[PDB]
């Protein structure tokens, strides 16, 4: 059975500022399907990604 | 008790030394060494011998063990310096067939340009990389140990995660990969032109070139654009550690239709030797090294010059018409 | 190749992630001649140019 | 699917290039010697049963052993010799004085109890035949031919009666009686036996070096029938050879103070190149018999060969000697 698949741009802020910045895989948003159900689903990032 | 108890070592250099000195024993004519490769028995090891799974016996050496060798020999023949070449294994970037073709170890060495898939630019010939550095998460060959930075810390291997995403690029003397982001990263030695990987390079091993054929062009092979600091350097193969030697050498029928005629039943077994002397018409006659590049075994003398290396093998039936090569390696 | 632009996107340095392009090199360049006498007497400038 | 060897020789053969592969100024090889780090290994280095750490090859390792050489020496190729192990005939102390094997190779007139011959360098023969009584390798055979044409290894019962005797081809004090023949190889005249054998060892000459007398070293008297061979060292098939140097306190009288807790490793380096003040300068390689470290430039010439011993101190006006044998 095959996965949701879905890209995001974020806007995110580095606190530390330090302009070399990534998100490791694997993080996690929760996702609001159109509802067959009121809980979120959890889509994690595939891999990481550096900006 | 031991009251003293010491350690020592020698390093993979005196392999190398050992080899470039070796190259250069091989002499024209005088007092360095000259090289014939000898083939033998026609004579059948036994009935067994063309079946599958038979291994002829195990060669001998002895004055007798000699003697039979030196009996069979069908046909012998030169090498001269120019087919002898330094050489290391080759690993290509992104070649599918061997494993890992993107996860690169620590000075492991990498070359480029090889292959269409390999190839990141045009009109240049092959790229010979070194990877110094590679992603920090990974696996430690000692399995005690999580980190590549304490893998390495205490010496074990490690193995990185991370593929590599391109082949290493530049003739730029640090430059894998450094600024934008890997985990790689990756060195660079020289650049090897076409006409030579094409003639030399076997797909497992690079040919790698010499001191001396390099202080010709260092152009040629990419090497003089670097900053040695010794001045002129050139002893390359230092660098690179290279252990092995490639012996080159090309058999053809015509020198010896005798072992070629149909229904030979081939040669058995292989023999080279080193400096022998022709044969004389008269014993007191002073000793002549050997020039020509094949010898029946009758024009040669018996026994003369020293035979380092002997072989015995399945038959190998020559054919005429055909053209057989032969290769032998060495790692000193 | 790869990324998708579309109307998307305010940043320049997210583009310049890789915009392709190409990077530094350094070349050595000729031998040297002493103004007088001895060349370890004589130092070295270059404007761009 | 194919069997093939090389041979012994080869061994050999790898030497006499390496043995010729020493230069004089050009272009073939020179060696330097190098001792160094004072350091301690650690606080128990001295103590007994103290072995120092693994060496480590690497550029880094390098650096570190580049980093705390003391001292540098030259090597002359006459400090290099081939050597085969020396055993005498007769001598009590060690095991079956009396008692040699095939092809076994038998220095004689080395002692008074070895000596049967004054006025006549050592001697070096090879024991081709042992007596018929003995042991086998093998536990199977009790017969030494069967034992040999099978191949297995035969000890044999009988000792020797005499050391062998006479330059001619198989002597073998075969005529009137003994377990024990004998092949008579060359004679080695004093000098170079007493400056150069160390009694494990016994010292090969060179094939060059043959070529200049056949006589000193008693080769003249044999047959070759190729003419002028002196490939002797074949016959011998020795694959080691010796280095010899020589340290001495005064080149390297620093390290040589009172006090000096001594170098704990050694190193070999070959083909360095002198120091220059000016790196655009023409190298030169190193002519004198010892270098401070400074005197040579960093990291030039190649270092084949890393040790690492418990300390070691040297002391001014003592003077310390090193062997080093390689077997190729």
């Amino acid at each position: 059975k095959s996965a949701a698949q879905t890209e995001i741009m974020l806007t995110c802020t580095d606190a530390l500022n330090r302009n070399y910045i990534t998100i490791p895989r694997g993080t996690r948003f929760l996702a609001y399907a159109k509802d067959t159900s009121v809980n979120p689903y959890n889509f994690v990032s595939r891999e990481d990604v550096i900006a | 008790d031991s009251s003293v108890i010491y350690r020592a070592i020698v390093t993979s250099k005196f392999r190398t030394e050992k080899m470039l000195n070796f190259y250069n024993s091989i002499g024209s004519g005088p007092d360095k060494n000259t090289i014939f490769i000898t083939f033998g028995r026609s004579e059948p090891w036994s009935s067994n011998e063309n079946e599958v799974g038979f291994a002829p016996p195990y060669p001998t050496d002895s004055v007798l063990g000699v003697t039979d060798m030196w009996t069979h020999m069908m046909g012998t023949v030169k090498v001269l310096p120019s087919m002898l070449d330094a050489v290391i294994p080759r690993r290509d970037w992104g070649d599918t067939r061997y494993p890992d073709p993107y996860t690169f170890r620590i000075n492991d060495i990498v070359v480029c340009n090889s292959a269409p898939y390999n190839a990141t630019e045009s009109g240049a010939g092959w790229l010979v990389y070194r990877c110094l550095d590679v992603p920090d998460t990974g696996m430690c060959s000692i399995a005690s140990l999580t980190d590549k930075d304490e893998c390495l810390k205490l010496g074990g291997k490690w193995t990185p995660s991370a593929r590599s995403m391109t082949p290493p690029e530049g003739r730029g003397d640090a430059e894998g990969t450094i600024e934008p982001g890997d985990g790689y990263v990756w060195e660079y030695l020289f650049e090897i032109p076409p006409d030579v990987s094409i003639n030399r390079c076997t797909n497992e091993y690079i040919v790698v070139p010499w001191p001396e054929e390099l202080k010709e062009d260092p152009t040629r092979w990419g090497y003089e654009d670097n900053l040695t600091w010794q001045q002129d350097d050139f002893g390359l193969i230092y660098r690179v550690k290279a252990n092995t030697i490639r012996f080159k050498a090309y058999l053809d029928s015509v020198y010896f239709p005798e072992a070629a005629l149909p229904g030979n039943k081939g040669f058995r077994q292989i023999s080279i030797i080193t400096n022998p002397l022709e044969a004389k018409a008269h014993p007191n006659d002073p000793n002549v090294k050997a020039e020509k590049d094949y010898y029946d075994p009758e024009d040669l003398m018996r026994h003369s010059g020293e035979m380092i290396y002997m072989e015995n093998r399945p038959p190998i039936i020559m054919a005429m018409d055909q053209t057989e090569e032969i290769n032998i390696l060495f790692t000193f | 190749e790869s990324f998708q632009f579309s109307p998307s996107y305010v940043d320049v340095s997210s583009i310049s992630n890789f915009i392709i392009g190409e990077n530094e090199y350094h070349e050595i360049q000729g031998s040297i001649q002493q103004v007088c006498k001895d060349i370890n007497r004589v130092y070295l400038m270059e404007s761009e140019g």
